[PDB]
């Protein structure tokens, strides 16, 4: 589960991608942000653990970004989790389990 | 540079992580092991990306390298660098480099990627000429000057930086692809010079005035999200434009998005926008973002059959029945609206995510055959129901159903009222304008769990 108020694209990056790098992939959003400021994070193979930060997010705007050419022999997918928080220090949202599928060229 | 006689690696590369990186690189089966400089000369190509590396000593007698990956380390010097004229492409992003000084004699460079660094000044990049790819996104850079005479150059990005003037991008007309996300820039009349330029990205700028874009008809990908736009006229001659983003602005008048056929993603949310019937043209569109507004008639939508993808929520609308046509959405978002009527929603057959919170929804039936649902949302409705004749004693049918067909119990009832199925009862000694209550159950459809909940009052009548 669990949706709250999450709102995220579904996103696929192509294979052997051209720069410039980082790459902007999709603008992820939680609704609490037009009652105060939102900060983001994500989590998870490809960013914070092995490999380490193939994906990064803007912390202020929610933009998620691929660092380098990815390739669909060797990681075909990767299984992301986004955070949220206020000013302040909440949590106004759970994690959201966020796919990412390598497709091609 | 040349080691004198046979030396062990972890001598040479006094890095504890490097010294491993070249036993395996040089073939050798211990770090203690020695090597001569033919050895060293054989290395002309070096991935060592994410070894937790903080010092390249040693590298200068690498005297053939051409290529080089040193990404997401803890470098800080790299001095090492500085007499290798071989170099061809360096990945060096994510690490501590404060001084590029050693980059400054590196003339064959064709790619440099440095972001996410702590680089301020980047004067040493300026006689670095042959440069094709150049990436200096999050360091702390103000002054881009370096970058004038760099005339060879197709993508550039020095996003989340501290860049207002772009006065020296004036000559870099064989720019294609621009990043300059995240900076102080108003001013981009210097833009109306780079007409090769295929892909714009300048969100969270300070933008007001796009009219420099007027003549760069070879934009196929432009972002101006988070600016101060609001007239937009300009946009009706780039024909070209695939992918649009323009959310978090102040505009109202989409005219000239009307022509732009070509589109098949464009983001709108956080506007000024009541009126969509310029976009009913748009059929080739798979993402629309509308969130954020204050629409009411989203009529024009339902021609826009190739949509997956759909935003509306936060905005006015009542009727979301325009939906029912786009029989390909996958995601649909429509929380803090006024709708009550979700029959329509059945036909969006192949629906994975449904976010319709903050609506008025009190019956889930038309959904329970979306069993393709892996994301729902249902919680925070509310609704007034049509007044009922206030009386010493008064009785309400319960309207909440769940997905089953089967009435949900009230969580709680106002003024100490009762629930005996199908009906909430009060007894009211005085008169009062209304009374209400609450619901909440969770629910699963398909694979997607919310809470179903809501606050319902009832208005009376004398
Ligand atoms: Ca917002
Ligand atoms: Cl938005």
């Amino acid at each position: 589960g669990p949706l709250g108020s999450w709102v995220i694209p579904p996103i696929s990056c192509p294979e052997n991608e051209k720069g410039p790098f980082p790459k902007n992939l999709v603008q992820i959003k939680s609704n609490k942000d037009k009652e105060g400021k939102v900060f983001y994070s994500i989590t998870g193979q490809g960013a914070d653990t092995p490999p380490v930060g193939v994906f990064i997010i803007e912390r202020e705007t929610g933009w998620l970004k691929v660092t380098e050419p990815l390739d669909r022999e060797r990681i075909a997918t990767y299984t992301l989790f986004s955070h949220a928080v206020s000013s302040n220090g909440n949590a106004v949202e759970d994690p959201m389990e966020i796919l990412i599928t390598v497709t091609d060229q | 540079a040349t080691i004198t006689q046979d030396t062990p690696i972890n001598q040479i590369f006094t890095d504890t992580a490097l010294a491993e990186k070249m036993k395996t690189v040089l073939g050798k089966t211990n770090v203690t092991d020695t090597v001569s400089q033919t050895d060293l000369d054989q290395v002309t190509t070096l991935q060592a990306d994410r070894l937790g590396i903080k010092s390249i000593d040693g590298v200068e007698y690498l005297n053939n390298l051409t290529q080089i990956n040193f990404s997401n380390n803890q470098l800080t010097d790299i001095t090492p660098l500085k007499n290798l004229t071989k170099l061809v492409d360096i990945l060096m992003n994510n690490n501590q480099i404060a001084d590029i000084t050693p980059l400054a004699n590196l003339t064959n460079l064709t790619g440099l990627t440095l972001f996410n660094n702590q680089i301020t000044d980047i004067d040493p990049l300026k006689n670095l000429t042959n440069l094709n790819r150049l990436e200096l996104s999050s360091n702390t850079i103000s002054d881009i000057s370096a970058l004038s005479g760099l005339t060879s150059l197709q993508q550039l990005s020095f996003s989340s930086n501290q860049v207002t003037d772009l006065k020296p991008l004036a000559n870099l007309t064989t720019l294609e692809r621009l990043d300059i996300s995240s900076n102080k820039v108003s001013d981009i009349s210097v833009l109306a010079k780079l007409t090769n330029l295929e892909s714009l990205i300048a969100t969270n700028n300070q933008i007001s005035d796009i009219t420099p874009l007027g003549i760069l008809t070879n934009l196929d990908e432009l972002s101006l999200n988070g600016n101060q736009l609001k007239d937009i006229g300009t946009l009706a001659s780039l024909t070209n434009l695939t992918d649009l983003d323009l959310a978090n602005n102040q505009i109202s008048n989409l005219a000239p998005l009307s022509g732009l056929t070509k589109l098949t993603e464009l983001k709108l949310g956080a506007n000024q926008i009541s009126n969509i019937s310029p976009l009913a043209g748009l059929t080739a569109l798979t993402n629309l973002e509308l969130n954020e507004n204050q629409l009411e008639d989203i009529s024009p939508i339902s021609n826009l059959k190739n949509l997956t993808y759909l935003t509306l929520y936060f905005n006015n609308i009542s009727d979301i029945s325009p939906v029912s046509s786009l029989t390909k959405l996958q995601r649909l978002f429509f929380s803090n609206n006024k709708v009550s009527d979700v029959s329509s929603l059945a036909n969006l057959t192949n629906i994975n995510w449904l976010s319709a919170g903050h609506n008025q929804i009190s019956d889930l039936t038309p959904l329970a055959n979306l069993t393709r649902i892996t994301q729902l949302g249902l919680n925070d409705q509310a609704w007034t129901n049509a007044p009922v004749n206030y009386k010493a004693n008064v009785s309400i049918p319960n309207t909440v159903k769940n997905v089953t067909g089967a009435l949900i119990a009230p969580a709680t009832i106002s003024d100490g009222g009762s629930y005996t199925e199908p009906d909430i009862t009060w007894n009211l000694p005085s008169y009062t304008n209304e009374v209400s209550y609450t619901f909440s159950q969770p629910v699963t459809i398909g694979k997607g769990t919310t809470t179903f909940s809501g606050t319902v009052t009832q208005p009376l009548k004398a």
